[PDB]
């Protein structure tokens, strides 16, 4: 099946217009943030992060269904970018 | 007493073999390097020794970004090298056969390593993943930035007491409780699609007792009870403590890995 | 000490034994000569 994410921003970086999206389990991290990058217009040599509960950033090959059953919430898992280290 | 099964664990090695990839035709064939590697540590991390000894017989043109593999397989860095040779080699005659390369990098196999910071932030996540299910990262997150680059040192260094006096922490519980909430677990299987296996467990039940590695397994894998079960090299009995196992049979990034493996001749 | 502690005990040197210890020397020992 599919599982909701919920796309947050962490400033300085461009807002996404379309914040819920239905994605794969399968779907990693990675492909991910390649899908975030054309939308903000980023480059690749332009670094992006991604965290969950707020606190780590998840490895580009971890896939999303998995984290989802891990840290989701009321039904979706919400994710945090940002141009730069928000969270050690 | 449980002292000495962290240090089993910590300095648990594995001989292995680097052999250059080359074919019967070039000018002269190099010397195989042989090495005892860390299980709880990793290949981009262990291996300057090794990088050293190839790349004087290379030209400074030849030589790129390393990358291990065997038998066909590239060798995922982020992943503990004891956890590797557990899922791939380990039902192989010893030594460890990894053949080197430079050339050709399996992009969509392998991620990249460009720096030992890039390892330094893969294991931090990994520890903070780990905190984040036994104590929804508040051990960790209220942790020094010298805590967190002491953690990294240690394993770096190979230095046992060094990790372990910030290592203490991340493996006690409040009072009240009889363990963590949720255990840092990664079921692997060659056999299986998934990466690995990893899901929502608590170490106690609703009486008070208990869980074991049966009744993990019996949860979120019943499809191994045949198989071995094999974690660190070993193959634990089933009646173990889970909670007991994440406090002293985890990787330094406080993970539980799991190898489910088909059992030998 | 528990059955399954002393088990685990007894695998970890058993596995260095047969891992570690087995090729410990000879590899120092290859180390030298190269
Ligand atoms: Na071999």
């Amino acid at each position: 099946k599919k599982i909701d994410i919920l796309l947050k921003a962490v400033g300085d970086t461009p807002i996404m217009k379309t914040k819920k999206w239905a994605v794969e389990r399968t779907r990693t991290i990675q492909g991910l943030i390649d899908f975030i990058k054309k939308f903000l217009k980023l480059v690749a040599s332009e670094q992006l992060f991604i965290y969950v509960n707020q606190s780590f950033a998840p490895s580009p090959d971890q896939e999303v269904g998995t984290l989802y059953e891990c840290f989701g919430s009321d039904g979706k898992l919400v994710l945090h970018y940002c141009k730069s280290q928000a969270w050690g | 007493d449980d002292k000495d099964v962290l240090r089993d664990v910590w300095f648990g090695r594995i001989p292995t073999c680097f052999t250059l990839y080359q074919d019967e035709i070039t000018e002269r064939e190099a010397e195989p390097y042989y090495l005892l590697l860390p299980r709880v540590s990793y290949l981009t991390l262990v291996t300057d020794k090794v990088k050293k000894h190839f790349q004087k017989v290379m030209r400074q043109e030849d030589i790129s970004e390393i990358w291990f593999e065997y038998e066909g397989t590239p060798l995922k860095w982020h992943y503990p090298i004891g956890l590797l040779f557990d899922l791939l080699a380990s039902s192989s005659a010893l030594p460890w056969n990894i053949t080197v390369h430079f050339k050709s990098f399996p992009e969509k196999d392998l991620l990249h390593c460009p720096s030992k910071d890039a390892i330094e932030a893969h294991f931090m996540s990994c520890m903070k993943e780990a905190d984040a299910l036994k104590h929804k990262s508040q051990v960790i997150n209220e942790m020094q930035k010298k805590d967190h680059k002491q953690l990294w040192m240690g394993l770096q260094n190979d230095r046992f007491d060094q990790f372990w006096a910030i290592n203490r922490k991340l493996m006690e519980y409040p009072a009240e409780e009889n363990g963590f909430r949720y255990i840092p677990f990664r079921i692997y299987q060659t056999t299986t699609e998934r990466p690995f296996i990893q899901k929502l467990f608590r170490p106690v039940a609703a009486d008070g007792q208990l869980h074991t590695l049966g009744d993990l397994l019996k949860e979120v894998c019943p499809s191994a009870i045949k198989n071995q079960v094999m974690i660190h090299g070993i193959e634990p009995m089933l009646e173990t403590p889970l909670q007991w196992l994440s406090e002293h049979l985890s990787y330094p990034d406080n993970f539980l890995h799991i190898s489910i493996i088909p059992q030998p001749t | 000490m528990p059955r399954w502690k002393r088990h685990i005990s007894e695998q970890l040197r058993r596995r260095d034994r047969l891992q570690r210890q087995a090729f410990e020397e000879i590899i120092l020992q290859y180390n030298k000569l190269l």
